[PDB]
């Protein structure tokens, strides 16, 4: 069907200079290559956070420590305050 | 943030509490007490201790020696009657 044929040939070929050969675009007055693959290519890193979330920050955890190796001057206080609790107990 | 420790602080606790005084009082009160009325020495004789044992213990305790002592004064001055009048 040459209706279908000529329709599909113009359908294929009229944007084929926008897809097959990159002679960017004749009817569109703004250029097409600085829309999606140049501006909007960094789109998702213009739409999400840059240099922390997309670079993802493989980050070292803060090494949380013990009671800093001091028994004496606080274990005696814990012992005497425990005497005071057992007074109150 | 750490293990708290009042299960085992009874070391220097057992002086301060109030029945500790009663406990250390009656462990001293109970050792030297004779068991069951022992060492009673229920008989003694000094020519008049039998008079006390028959008359002046907790068991007899009746006023009769007074009566005896009353008769003693009846025994005393009446003879002095025979010395005087």
């Amino acid at each position: 069907q040459d209706l279908y044929l000529r329709e599909l040939k113009d359908t294929k070929l009229a944007p084929s200079t926008l897809q097959d050969a990159e002679g960017n675009v004749k009817p569109w007055n703004p250029p097409q290559k600085p829309n999606l693959p140049e501006l909007e290519l960094q789109g998702p890193e213009a739409l999400k956070a840059y240099t922390e979330q997309n670079v993802e920050t493989a980050h070292v955890a803060k090494e949380s420590e013990e009671g800093e190796s001091e028994p004496i001057e606080e274990d005696w206080l814990v012992l005497d305050d425990a005497e005071e609790t057992k007074e109150s107990h | 943030v750490s293990t708290l420790i009042p299960p085992k602080v009874v070391s220097s606790k057992n002086i301060g509490s109030a029945p500790n005084a009663k406990r250390i009082a009656n462990v001293v009160h109970f050792y030297k007490s004779l068991p069951q009325g022992p060492a009673p020495a229920i008989k003694a004789n000094t020519r008049l201790a039998r008079y006390k044992a028959k008359y002046f213990d907790g068991d007899n305790a009746s006023g009769k020696p007074l009566w005896h002592f009353a008769l003693g004064i009846i025994a005393f001055g009446y003879s002095m009657e025979y010395y005087f009048h």
